[PDB]
RNA sequence: CAGACCACGGGAUUGAUAGACCAGACCUGGAAGCCUAGUAAUAGGUGCAGGGAACUGGCACUAACCGGCCGAAAACUUAC
RNA sequence: GAGUGAGAAUGCAGGCAUGAGUAGCGAUUAGGCAAGUGAGAACCUUGCCCGCCGAAAGACCAAGGGUUCCUGGGCCAGGCCAGUCCGCCCAGGGUGAGUCGGGACCUAAGGCGAGGCCGACAGGCGUAGUCGAUGGACAACGGGUUGAUAUUCCCGUACC
RNA sequence: GGUGAAAAGUACCCCGGGAGGGGAGUGAAAGAGUACCUGAAACCGUGCGCUUACAAUCCGUCAGAGCCCUCGACGUGUCG
């Protein structure tokens, strides 16, 4: 009778892995905020 | 011809077949057995259809000023109206359509002679 | 008195029983009810019986009528009034009047109520 | 099972065409001095006050 | 006791069609209250008791109504 | 001079039929009556019954949600029916801490990591450090109050 | 995406709980009514005309009785 699905949210955990910090600590994060900043998301990150 | 009165009554929320099966039952009729046909018949779609034909009377009534008696229901039918679209879910993820369907009610009465 | 011959009234075999006794205490309080039709024609002879146990004047007939009614104010009333009400008249203590339709089901309605001529 | 073929307009009007309803039968009572039409079936209850004409 | 609905069959006050009421057949098995015996659980009496649907017969007490809708005819020819 | 001609590409979009007024209307609890409200009530309000849960189908939280909470109003859409009702629509209101749960205290797994070493470059690891509770340390209890908060407000008595 | 030139966006009255309409007004127009230029087809009705319930129909085509409408003529109903 198992019925868990993918997505549990946790807002920290969203945020320590997709947030605005980890995306500019690294340089693909970076390409990725500009990319999306150029595309003109109005939430370029969790 | 006669002198005639009419009454519309558009975007009321019941199916155009559904106004149609009670609207069979009183055409080319007197205006008050019209009314109690629909009012003891136990279809609901009844309630709108009696009040637009009640309206048509009442014109009669007060903008041609001719007799109440002498009413018979000449021209009486429902067009369909605009239909709402919306989505009921099924088993392993289907997704079906659902008609919110509306309807026209029109009526022209004439006082013909007795 | 006879059974149901079709599925039971209120659903199920048990709740048909209690739903009688009901319907009877709700008579015998006020005289007059409202219900559907079918119900109305199940409710008249098991209401008829319990008044026959009221008009005949015995401990044990009120223990009769207590074991099926379990209203304790609507036993007495049932022993005070509406037993020696119906000294002289001998059976058809009820009767069903037809009404009008529901609304939400277009259920047959019906309405019993206790008869006030002799 | 599914349906092999569209059908067709006269067919279909031929079976929509059972799906009427019937006017009931009324007749005439007297109430508060002023006549009305009721069921038959209803012919009681309104003789003694039981149904609401409006 | 006819039946999915419909149909079918019976009755509809000039009436026993169904319910109630009274009685019977039947089923269970000896009600409650009282009295009594025994410390008691319990047993005996009152008493084939009490309860109770379908089956039968009585009985208009209750409903079958101060009711609506349908529904009846060209003629012609020859023989007679 | 051509974005120049459609009936087929299990073609693309939109509108609409056929099945069809058909299947279904989402558990294993079950509702009834009297009264009220209202244009309208099986479904709303009140009373009296009946029934179901009761190691829960009760009470309180975390995570998650985000105003859904309270009051007044509404009834077009939503509610698998109707709706006067609603977790729906609208407006206003509502969340009060020295002690509760966190930070200003501490660290674990781990993360990042001054200088650093390694690597053609991009980068990889990592020291000192500095974060990081699911743990350690640390002082408040009973009663009352609002339509909506309550070890928070108030009352009584405390502690740091 | 498109009311109209301009909101002049339907005062007031009547039926309806409202929604919707009917008079009255506005307008060149309301076959422009804030569901709004034009408003095709699919699809859905209503009214009338002819036909259809002994009949095996790729649903047409060719021949064709009867009925209905219309245009001429003579006339006054029958040809063309
Ligand atoms: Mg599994
Ligand atoms: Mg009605
Ligand atoms: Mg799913
Ligand atoms: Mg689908
Ligand atoms: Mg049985
Ligand atoms: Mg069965
Ligand atoms: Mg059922
Ligand atoms: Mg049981
Ligand atoms: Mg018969
Ligand atoms: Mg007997
Ligand atoms: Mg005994
Ligand atoms: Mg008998
Ligand atoms: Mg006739
Ligand atoms: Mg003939
Ligand atoms: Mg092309
Ligand atoms: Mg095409
Ligand atoms: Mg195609
Ligand atoms: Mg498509
Ligand atoms: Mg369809
Ligand atoms: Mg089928
Ligand atoms: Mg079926
Ligand atoms: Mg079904
Ligand atoms: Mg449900
Ligand atoms: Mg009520
Ligand atoms: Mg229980
Ligand atoms: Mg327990
Ligand atoms: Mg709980
Ligand atoms: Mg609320
Ligand atoms: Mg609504
Ligand atoms: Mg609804
Ligand atoms: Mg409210
Ligand atoms: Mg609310
Ligand atoms: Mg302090
Ligand atoms: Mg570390
Ligand atoms: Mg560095
Ligand atoms: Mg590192
Ligand atoms: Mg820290
Ligand atoms: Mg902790
Ligand atoms: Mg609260
Ligand atoms: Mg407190
Ligand atoms: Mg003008
Ligand atoms: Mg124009
Ligand atoms: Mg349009
Ligand atoms: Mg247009
Ligand atoms: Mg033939
Ligand atoms: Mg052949």
């Amino acid at each position: 009778a198992k019925g868990k699905r993918t997505f549990q949210p946790n807002n920290r955990r969203r945020a320590r892995v997709h947030g605005f910090r980890l995306r500019m600590r690294t340089r693909a994060g970076r390409a990725i905020v500009a990319n999306r900043r150029s595309k003109g998301r109005r939430a370029l990150t969790a | 011809e006669f002198p005639s009165a009419t009454a519309k009554a558009r975007y009321v929320r019941v199916s155009a077949t559904k106004a149609r099966r009670v609207i069979d039952l009183v055409r080319g009729k007197s205006v008050e057995e019209a009314l109690d046909i629909l009012r003891w018949a136990p279809q609901a779609a009844s309630e709108p259809v009696a009040k637009v034909i009640a309206s048509a009377a009442a014109n009669a009534q007060n903008n041609e000023g001719l007799d109440p008696s002498t009413l018979v229901v000449a021209t009486v039918y429902a067009d369909e109206g605009p239909t709402a679209k919306r989505i009921r879910p099924r088993a392993q993820g289907r997704a079906f359509r659902i008609r919110k369907r509306t309807s026209h009610i029109t009526v022209i009465v004439e006082s013909r002679p007795p | 008195p006879k059974p149901t011959k079709g599925p039971r009234l209120g659903g199920s075999s048990s709740h048909q029983s209690a739903l009688l006794a009901n319907l009877a205490t709700s008579l015998f309080e006020h005289g007059r009810i409202k219900t559907t039709e079918p119900k109305a024609r199940a409710l008249r002879p098991y209401a008829e019986k319990l008044i026959t146990h009221a008009k005949k004047g015995a401990l044990h007939n009120r223990r009769e009528v207590m074991k099926k009614i379990r209203d304790k104010d609507v036993v007495h009333t049932l022993f005070a009034e509406i037993g020696p009400f119906y000294a002289d008249r001998n059976g058809g203590y009820t009767r069903i009047i037809k009404v009008e339709n529901r609304k939400g089901d277009n259920a047959p309605m019906a309405v019993i109520e206790l008869v006030r001529e002799k | 099972a599914v349906p092999k073929r569209r059908m067709s307009r006269a067919n279909t009007r031929s079976r929509r065409a059972q799906w009427k309803a019937e006017a009931p039968g009324l007749v005439t009572v007297s109430v508060a001095g002023q006549q009305r039409k009721v069921p038959r079936r209803l012919l009681k209850a309104a003789r003694l006050g039981l149904v609401d004409l409006d």
